[PDB]
């Protein structure tokens, strides 16, 4: 392909195929020549390497961008090769660092351009070195380094690495050609082409996320030295035998014959540096697009059974299309229509039938049920029922779906259940997410029951454009379904691990305690005032407003607070935190006024969007239901509750009474009566409890676990002073 | 024998929502609610009934005629999914017999089955169907829109319609004439286009034969 | 209607030590409950209070409404083995032993018709002197 | 089933006899399980269950 600055020689290559199978592998190759005189280093070649690396990388990406958009062959694995003529004196490790930083900072553009491999040739001092980079899924960059060694018996030259991490090309010939994709590719490519990660890349993400976790928590607690990455995570794949039972198997990735995959993972975390277990279940989006079948359902069930039997968490990665459907194609090409008028077909038909020639070839399969009739002087087998010889498309998928739904409902009440939504979930998939009640939703993913196209067909006009209008973040995160939103799959995995760091390793274990770097014996530097304030300031603390540095400390350990369900029912704040290294669930009350924005349904042209002012220190239907959800979820999670109670009562207006405030207020009581962990209610300063808001959190509900404490600047009664003087 | 009763409305109803007098910018609204659909309110009512009758100690007789859940923006915003889950959690705790019967001219489709399926509580729940009943994941229209699009409909017409067959066979003769081939092609286009609605009805009938209770009985 | 009145500035420390106490108490209370699931809450709490006084002494009985001190004592009873041996564990074991004994007696007395079907098996894995007592009486 | 459940002192409901057999064996298994899992109590209950017995049963206890 010609281009400007033709030192960057671009080629488009198509894999050689036989006269049978067509061509599906197309790849760009950038082959560049960098001419320059040799360098003498006095620690003065760093700028050369950095500047040339950056300049050449940017030029490569730019030329490739132009040529990539000029054609449509849908390439996958683009490659860049930079051959540097001059010799440089430098330690190879420093070159590694330089290339690493340059690639990472521009990793996003390389990802968009599908640049997965890169090679750099450069001479040291002179001995050649060859840097080989693999940059797949955008969380991890792999850099290898090899020397070319000629000490062979023939004229062939081969690579020799440095002993530490020899790598795949160790002892390989330097003239090895480029291959034409593999087992994992052409499935990994499809999955990434849908905006989701391939299933068999999930374990690796966990490992890398754990690394980040061990770094992230280093500012909160006194942690031991982390183990090497090779000892942080080990897993075994869970497969089905011929009977339907689980087998622990170690095999290469990409060998799944069904659309569901599961693993048992053991890993070391800062809070449990001896190993904790989890079960991970995931949909393969590329296997018969999404689509729960009977075997996928069975594997889901058996893995969930395992998790309950061991009492450990269950993680579900949702990327599916709902229940599997199909049509009996063996009949589709055989049936004939019995017309009312065979010459004028527009006066109806009476039935569909098979001729004997077709019926005799299917009657032995139990694929169709017909009855013999004589009509129009012909022998016909009138179709009354179609069964289908193919299994996994019929009503058996309804049963199976219901089956696993029940399992999820049980699992939530025995173990930890966490769900991550990476691509999409339709129908049963959404329910499977919901029944876990702990949902992480990636940006540009949706949870729906009915697609936009179906709804447009039903309603008769193009009402909806995108499925994100039906189940995207702007709905699911604001109505209380999604707890947390993340930008990509990797952040989602990280969030899962982050949440797990607060809770027991198993249902039979205590809460994990950390040796915190925030002293317990300090005081709280932020004082709640009489005027409205952000409840987060007392929970976590705030930047010292007087100065530029200096953080004013809050009640809980610095940096430990993590809020969930933030934009839903914003009059109440719920989250997780640590007190002296002790994980707790947190409930708190907003005292500022908030604005609830309600969108307009595009299917009702007479609807309007509305803004409703919600005052603080009030229980509304939404905030009451949110509080119930938090209480129930933390009771199942296994954490004590710390409640900062500042409610002046329930809303008694017509619209909140119509919207069932009383029901949710009752649910709060029923939630607290089933607590098994300590529940500590504290009335902060300049806070009050009045009337209905007391009787629903009173310690008499669950006397064994509940306690109430008050500050000196607190108040509590049935009626506020004004309401008392108006009577007495 | 006393029983709890759940049944489905098939007529359209009007939900009247009042205006709050404390918000002078509010308005009363009338919303049309179709039958054979689960809305947030009706799903929650069903959950309440199930839970209440379980505690009361009565068996349940369910006359199930739901075509699925509402997937529109406003019902998704008003938490239809949550209440749909509550139905499952309610049925899992039944201790009395639960008998689901699909009446005649009734159907269960997709999401509405998987929440009342007998697999939730196998010890107590049973399902029965009439002969005039239907049950599947997707209605026939939604199935043909996926598996029986126009291309396959034309392929069907290729082996059925005598007129289209005669024209297609005539055009298959080598080297008739330019003008005749053009005329035959236009005749084929007009005939195949003219026959789409009738073969569409045929297609959905074909798909309907997959949703019968005979199949459900064979599959168990 | 409330347990105490606290100061805001020092609430962090108070609630830390209180929660620590309550969690340790939950551990030991669960052990007690498993030893005799037919006990109620007042009985369990009374057992813990009495054991604390009996072991430490009556002069130290005031050291109960002190979350730090009592948490440390409970931790020592729960975390240390093959050593101090955790006297509280011995009392819990006493409860468990007597409870299973009561179940045995209850079942045979409520249903004498099985008394002679189990009488053999429980006189097998015994010392010969125990068998001599069985024969003698 | 109604005949087995509603009629007493009469047909005597054979199904009730089978249920009673189950109940008897279950409590027996519980007794054995507790003593075998915890031999240290075996001789504390051995006396009480040899009190409300026939003299021939006591003779069997002594003999064996
Ligand atoms: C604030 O001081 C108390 C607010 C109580 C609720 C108010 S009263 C009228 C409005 N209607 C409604 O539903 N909530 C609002
Ligand atoms: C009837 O055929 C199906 C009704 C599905 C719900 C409809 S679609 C658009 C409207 N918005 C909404 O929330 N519900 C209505």
């Amino acid at each position: 392909i010609p281009c400007a600055n033709h030192k960057m020689h671009l080629y488009l290559g198509a894999a050689k195929v036989e006269v049978g199978t067509e061509v599906t592998d197309y790849r760009f190759f950038v082959r560049a020549i960098i001419r320059h005189s040799d360098l003498v280093t006095k620690e003065a070649s760093f700028e050369y390497l950095q500047n040339e690396g950056e300049r050449l990388l940017l030029e490569a990406m730019d030329e490739l961008e132009v040529a990539f958009n000029n054609t449509n062959v849908r390439t996958d694995c683009n490659h860049i090769f930079l051959n540097f003529v001059p010799t440089v004196i430098m330690d190879p490790s420093k070159i590694e660092e330089s290339v690493r930083s340059m690639v990472m900072r521009y990793g996003s553009r390389l990802w968009k351009l599908r640049v997965l491999q890169a090679e750099l040739k450069i001479n040291i001092r002179a001995i050649p070195i060859r840097l080989f980079l693999t940059n797949e899924s955008g969380y991890y960059l792999d850099i290898s380094l090899y020397k070319e060694v000629t000490d062979s018996r023939t004229a062939q030259i081969m690579f020799q690495a440095y002993g530490d991490k020899q790598g795949p090309l160790h002892g390989m010939l330097i003239n090895t050609p480029y291959v034409t994709k593999d087992l994992l590719q052409s499935k990994r490519f499809q999955a990434q082409s849908l905006g989701t990660t391939y299933i068999y890349d999930i374990p690796e993400m966990f490992r890398q996320s754990l690394i980040k976790l061990w770094e992230s928590m280093s500012t909160q607690a006194f942690l031991p030295s982390p183990p090497l990455p090779s000892d942080m995570l080990t897993y075994t794949e869970l497969v089905l035998d011929d009977q339907g039972q689980l087998v622990h198997m170690n095999r290469l990735p990409g060998g799944n014959e069904i659309g569901m995959v599961a693993w048992k993972m053991t890993f070391k975390s800062p809070e449990y540096p001896e190993g904790r277990d989890i079960i991970v279940i995931g949909n393969d989006i590329t296997y018969r697009i999404g689509s729960f079948g009977p075997q996928e359902d069975l594997l889901f069930l058996r893995a969930s059974e395992l998790a309950r039997a061991e009492g450990i968490p269950r993680i579900y990665v949702s990327a599916n299309s709902g229940a599997r459907i199909g049509l009996a194609e063996e009949i589709r090409h055989m049936f004939h229509v019995a017309w009312v008028d065979p010459e004028d077909p527009y006066k109806g038909y009476r039935y569909l039938y098979l001729t004997p020639q077709d019926y005799k070839r299917v009657s032995a399969l139990n694929s169709v049920h017909c009855e013999h009739v004589e009509d129009e002087g012909e022998s016909r087998y009138k179709i009354t029922d179609i069964i289908g010889k193919e299994e996994g498309i019929g009503p058996e998928n309804l049963r199976g779906s219901g089956m696993i739904a029940g399992e999820s409902s049980l699992a939530y009440n025995e173990i930890i259940t966490i769900s991550l939504v990476t691509c999409r979930a339709i129908g049963i998939g959404a329910y499977l997410v919901r029944l876990g009640q702990r949902t992480i939703q990636v940006e540009n993913s949706h949870l729906i029951l009915t697609g936009a196209g179906a709804l447009n067909k039903v309603l008769g006009r193009e009402v909806y454009t995108s499925n994100n209008q039906l189940g995207g973040i702007q709905i699911m995160h604001n109505n209380g379904v999604t707890h947390c939103t993340v930008c990509d799959d990797f952040e989602g995995v990280f969030t899962v691990l982050h949440w797990l760091s607060y809770m027991p390793k198993s249902v039979h274990s205590s809460v994990p305690l950390l040796n915190s770097k925030d002293p317990i014996d300090r005081i709280i530097e932020f004082v709640p005032t009489k005027t409205p304030y952000d409840p987060r300031w007392m929970l976590a603390g705030r930047p010292h407003p007087t100065q530029k540095g200096q953080w004013l400390s809050g009640f809980f350990d610095y940096g430990s607070f993590s809020e969930i369900m933030q934009p839903w029912a914003q009059t109440v704040v719920v989250g997780r935190a640590r007190l002296g290294g002790i994980p707790v669930g947190v409930v708190a009350v907003e005292t500022r006024t908030v604005e609830l924005s309600i969108p307009a349904d595009p299917a009702n042209l007479d609807s309007e969007a509305k803004i409703i002012q919600q005052a603080g220190q009030v229980w509304f239907p939404d905030s009451a239901f949110k509080t119930y959800q938090a209480i129930k979820d933390f009771n199942r999670e296994g954490l004590p509750l710390m409640v900062f109670a500042n409610w002046r009562g329930f809303s008694g207006g017509m619209k909140d009474m119509y919207d069932q405030v009383l029901k949710f207020g009752a649910y709060i009581v029923d939630g607290l009566r089933e607590c098994c962990q300590p529940v500590l209610v504290y009335i902060p300063p300049q806070a009050e409890l009045r009337g209905g808001s007391w009787v629903v959190i009173d310690s008499s509900i669950n006397p064994r676990h509940m306690e109430m404490y008050a500050d000196r600047e607190s108040r509590g009664s049935v009626l506020e002073p004004e309401g008392t003087v108006e009577i007495k | 024998i006393p029983v709890g009763v759940v049944a489905v409305e098939t007529r359209t109803v009007e939900l009247s929502i009042p205006a709050d007098p404390a918000n002078l910018d509010s308005e009363a609204k009338i919303i049309q609610q179709a039958g054979q659909v689960w809305f947030p309110d009706s799903a929650f009512k069903t959950y309440q009934a199930i839970k209440d009758f379980n505690r009361e100690g009565l068996p349940l007789m369910v006359f199930a005629n739901w075509r699925g859940f509402s997937g529109g923006m406003k019902d998704m915003y008003d938490q239809v999914l949550k209440f749909g889950a509550y139905i499952v959690d309610g049925l899992r705790e039944c201790c009395q017999p639960v008998l689901v019967y699909i009446p005649p001219q009734a159907e269960l489709r997709g999401g509405s089955w998987v929440v009342i399926d007998s697999s939730i509580n196998p010890r107590h729940m049973e399902m029965y169907a009439d002969r005039e009943s239907r049950g599947s994941v997707l209605e026939p229209e939604g199935t043909v829109e996926i598996k029986f699009r126009r291309k396959d409909l034309v392929k069907t017409m290729r082996r059925v319609d005598p007129v289209y067959i005669h024209l297609a066979e005539r055009l298959g003769t080598p080297e008739l004439s330019t003008a005749e081939r053009k005329e035959l092609e236009n005749k084929l286009k007009e005939r195949e286009e003219f026959l789409i609605p009738i073969y569409h009805q045929v297609a959905v009938q074909f798909a309907d034969l997959h949703d019968t209770p005979g199949r459900m009985q064979e599959k168990g | 209607v409330i347990s105490d009145i606290l100061d805001w500035k020092t609430s962090r420390t108070f609630f830390y030590w209180r929660l620590r106490r309550l969690l340790l108490e939950d551990l030991v209370k669960k052990k007690i409950h498993n030893a005799n699931p037919e006990l109620t809450d007042g009985q369990i709490q009374a057992m813990l209070r009495r054991w604390f006084v009996e072991v430490e002494g009556t002069v130290k009985a005031y050291v109960w409404d002190n979350n730090k001190d009592l948490a440390e004592w409970l931790e020592k009873q729960l975390t240390e083995e093959d050593g101090v041996h955790s006297v509280i564990e011995e009392n819990i074991k006493c409860i468990s032993r007597d409870y299973v004994l009561k179940q045995i007696r209850s079942l045979v007395q409520a249903n004498p018709e099985v008394a002679m079907d189990s009488i053999i098996h429980m006189t097998q894995h015994i010392s010969p002197t125990q068998r001599a007592e069985v024969i003698r009486i």
